[PDB]
């Protein structure tokens, strides 16, 4: 229970870059335990208090998780010139240890107590063991290396330990009659330092797999003490070396950086979110050397050096104004939410930018770079105000981006070279117009978009026609990225083209004012065309493809037609319908340059006719002829023939839509039949007689009906 | 409820990609966890049994049909509730109408199992 309160929920995708190394507290090294030790007391006393600091401080050298990959050397504050090799199954850990000094025959671990005593000698042979100096001049406090287990690591956190010699004295105690270890007596004469500081190193080699290194953080903001700690600090020595992996360095704050990442990996990061969150940063990807300046009162105190190598994946700061300077290679920039400036240099670059920037971002594009990609993780497209002859991302609200080039003469080039993503998907490019160059969209991903606007319908027709409500302009062809379907469009010739790959695919379609319909079947479409919602609506293309094995079939159901007229031509069967007050038309074509005479048009549930059927009636002059006339009769929704006899248990299932059943009783024999049907559940209203005469009411008990009608 | 016994009951599910031969006798399938399942008894003019959706249609026949109470219809048409939580055993699956994309499923009554993941490998699950 007590552990649930240090526990926390996973985050799901984090649009950002964040900081997750752990932060020092303040007070770490041994100033404290001096100002502890400045009171005039016993020296024994003043050892032990010593004595305490180092063991703390060689208990918790190294936390090895192996089941989720992290070795945690924080805690170790007396083990030094630390090497980690994680190129070894069971990683190698090697180290100098804190210990012991004589004033006279220095740290000799070889010996036991009875063998220093003799050595210094400072009681006698018969005195009992428990009067001796437990461990003087010959301890160390790390005792042994601690051994890692055998795992697989990719998290490496990295403590700031020093190697330290103690240096001690032997004090008599009289009123005790026993020899103990003590401080050095300061007042005699100048006695050596109670310890004394030997190495300031740490070194990491990282394996074949990616590996993050997240040293302490020791400047996490600046108060004054965190502020003096990395102060004390800014010489530490970090010696990090990459594998072919990848290497992620998360720098804590302060100290000297010495970074060799393998030119090999496609990704070495260089974080910087571990600083304070409104942090001045500046830095350059094509300089080697490198000092990070901070200003103190009146001074600057380079409170970092890196020299770094094989990096292309630089992340400034939180919050904060960066000036981020890039390299002749391909480079990968998380700029900060503060604004700035980031030079990109030669070759790819991409650069991932927050929402609500605290002042405009400036994005110079040097003039050797080829390519620019943009990420927009947290801003929509709604929020982009489209600004012709500018490349510039300027927002509707907040401070916008301000994209410029080195040159202004060569600012022309770039042209298809600048891609703007979007939280949605949606993905702009820089496309050269006839006097300019524009951001045009040309990609557009559904599923994004879906995701960040649920509510509304999610339509390709409805998208285009969001576009171009909001002036939008866009590319001469745009693609729909994702969906069971492909669609395409292009504003040139203002033509849509949807081609639906998958089998069987149940598909609607309304026609629009504003495009051309194209429509590419496949074997078992089904293209469920409701009735139309708009008039003049562009003509319609239907492409089929009959394989003469599995017919496609086309159901014309809900549309609810009135009348539907035919032509051919050219290989292609023209069709026009009328609605009630709607009108549409379409044209039906095939890929093998020849109309399939085995598919199938559902006209009505029970009337399913074939293309061949109509394909023969229809004149190969273009001259119009009805195929479908509700002017005849009312659409017939049930076509029962009567070669069944007896019992058959007629069962015709309700429709919320229609409201009105038409059941249609067929003879193919010769004799007059005369059926005694009998009504168990519903009503009827009579039987049809003339199209515009209202149903004539008719006994259900008797149904006499003609022979061949 | 003597019906419940006689009268075999019908399901069909739509599913996007089928393995060949994956599914063996004796597997163990379990319905979601869902208000209650909506079946048809009949489905020679019901229209369910007939083709719709894209991908493989999976048709189920189950030979135990007890343990489903009728919901307010219209008089002339059969539709019965599922309770969730019931065993079902998968049998007798062949795919030699392959490209038809077509799976027969026989069925039968089932104790309280309480195992068998039914999502299919590609993700998709059945009895829907």
């Amino acid at each position: 229970s007590i552990s649930l309160g240090l526990t926390a929920a996973s985050v799901a995708f984090p649009p950002l870059i964040i900081a997750t190394g752990p932060i020092a507290a303040i007070g770490m090294g041994a100033s404290s335990i001096a100002r502890n030790v400045a009171r005039k007391e016993e020296r024994h006393t003043q050892w032990l208090e010593y004595k305490k600091f180092l063991t703390d401080g060689s208990k918790h050298i190294v936390v090895a998780s192996p089941e989720r990959g992290l070795l945690d050397f924080s805690g170790n504050k007396v083990f030094g010139k630390m090497v980690l090799d994680l190129r070894q199954s069971p990683p190698l850990l090697h180290g100098e240890s804190s210990f012991n000094a004589d004033r006279k025959i220095g740290h000799r671990p070889d010996l036991g107590d009875w063998q220093i005593r003799e050595k210094v000698g400072y009681a006698n042979s018969i005195s009992p063991y428990s009067s001796l100096a437990h461990g003087y001049a010959n301890s160390k406090w790390p005792r042994t290396i601690p051994k890692i287990p055998s795992g697989e690591y990719d998290t490496i956190i990295l403590g700031y330990g020093h190697q330290y010699q103690a240096n001690t004295e032997i004090e008599y105690l009289s009123n005790w009659i026993v020899w103990r270890e003590a401080v050095p007596d300061s007042t005699s004469r100048h006695k050596r330092p109670p310890l004394e500081v030997l190495n300031s190193q740490c070194t990491v080699i990282a394996g074949e797999r990616k590996t993050t290194v997240l040293p302490l953080r020791v400047l996490s903001d600046l108060t004054p003490e965190c502020t003096e700690q990395a102060i004390s600090l800014k010489d530490y020595k970090f010696i990090l070396r990459g594998g072919s992996g990848g290497l992620a360095v998360q720098v804590g704050g302060a100290g000297y950086y010495d970074i060799d990442a393998n030119l090999v990996a496609k990704e070495n990061t260089l974080s910087f979110r571990g600083l304070p969150e409104e942090f001045p940063l500046t830095f350059d990807l094509s300089k080697q050397t490198q000092s990070v300046m901070l200003k103190t009162p009146d001074d600057e105190v380079p409170v970092m050096t890196i020299t770094q190598k094989g990096i292309n994946t630089l992340v400034g700061t939180a919050a904060g104004k960066d000036r981020l300077i890039g390299n002749d290679k391909d480079n990968t920039f998380h700029t900060s939410s503060g604004g700035g400036t980031v030079i990109s240099g030669g070759g790819n670059n991409r650069y991932i930018i927050p929402r609500d920037l605290k002042t405009p971002l400036t994005l110079t594009l040097s003039s050797n770079s080829v390519s620019h990609e943009i990420f927009l993780p947290e801003t929509t497209l709604a929020e982009l105000k489209p600004v012709a002859f500018e490349l510039s991302l300027i927002y509707w609200a907040g401070n916008n981006i301000n994209v410029q080039p080195e040159d202004e003469a060569k600012l022309n080039h770039f042209a298809g070279n600048f891609r703007v993503h979007t939280r949605d998907g949606m993905t702009l490019e820089a496309v050269s117009r006839e006097n300019g160059i524009q951001l045009a969209i040309s990609l557009c991903d559904v599923q994004r978009w879906q995701a960040v606007y649920p509510e509304e319908n999610n339509r390709p027709d409805a998208i285009l026609d969001r576009l171009h409500d909001m002036g939008w302009s866009l590319t001469p062809e745009v693609r729909f990225q994702g969906g069971e379907t492909q669609v395409s469009y292009d504003p040139l010739t203002r033509q849509l083209v949807y081609q639906l790959q998958a089998r069987y695919s149940e598909f609607q379609l309304a026609g629009s004012r504003h495009h051309t319909t194209a429509v590419t079947g496949t074997p078992g479409s089904r293209y469920i065309i409701m009735k139309p919602v708009t008039t003049q609506i562009l003509p319609t293309q239907i492409i089929l493809a009959g394989d003469n094995d599995h017919p496609e079939t086309i159901d014309l159901l809900e549309a609810s037609p009135v009348l539907v007229e035919g032509k051919k031509d050219k290989n292609s069967v023209i069709l026009t319908i009328a609605t009630i007050q709607y009108s549409l038309q379409l044209t039906i074509s095939g890929i093998e340059e020849s109309l399939p005479e085995t598919t199938r048009v559902a006209i009505q549930p029970q009337d399913t006719r074939l293309l061949g059927d109509v394909l023969r009636i229809l004149p190969d002059n273009g001259n119009w002829v009805g195929i479908f006339r509700s002017g005849h009769t009312p659409t017939v929704n049930r076509l029962e023939n009567l070669m069944a006899l007896n019992q058959v248990m007629t069962f015709l299932p309700r429709v919320s839509g229609s409201a009105e059943q038409v059941l249609c009783l067929e003879n193919l024999g010769g004799v007059r039949k005369k059926v005694e049907g009998e009504l168990l559940s519903g009503k009827l209203k009579g039987a049809w007689k003339a199209e515009g005469e209202p149903t004539v009411p008719v006994n259900i008990s008797d149904l006499s009906i003609p022979p061949y009608s | 409820p003597e019906l419940l016994r006689h009268t075999p009951g019908y399901i069909r599910s739509t599913v996007s990609k089928w393995s060949r031969g994956w599914l063996k006798t004796g597997t163990i399938l379990q319905t979601p966890e869902d208000r209650n399942t909506d079946v048809y008894l009949t489905t020679i003019q019901n229209n369910v049994f007939s083709r719709q959706g894209g991908g493989y249609q999976v048709y189920y026949r189950i030979d135990g049909m007890a343990g489903a109470d009728i919901a307010d219809n219209a008089p002339g048409e059969t539709r019965c509730t599922l309770r969730p939580g019931t065993c079902f055993e998968v049998t007798s699956v062949d795919e030699r109408h392959y490209e038809w994309n077509i799976i027969y499923v026989t069925l039968k009554t089932c104790g309280w199992s309480r195992n068998g993941q039914s999502k299919t490998p590609n993700g998709d699950n059945l009895f829907n």
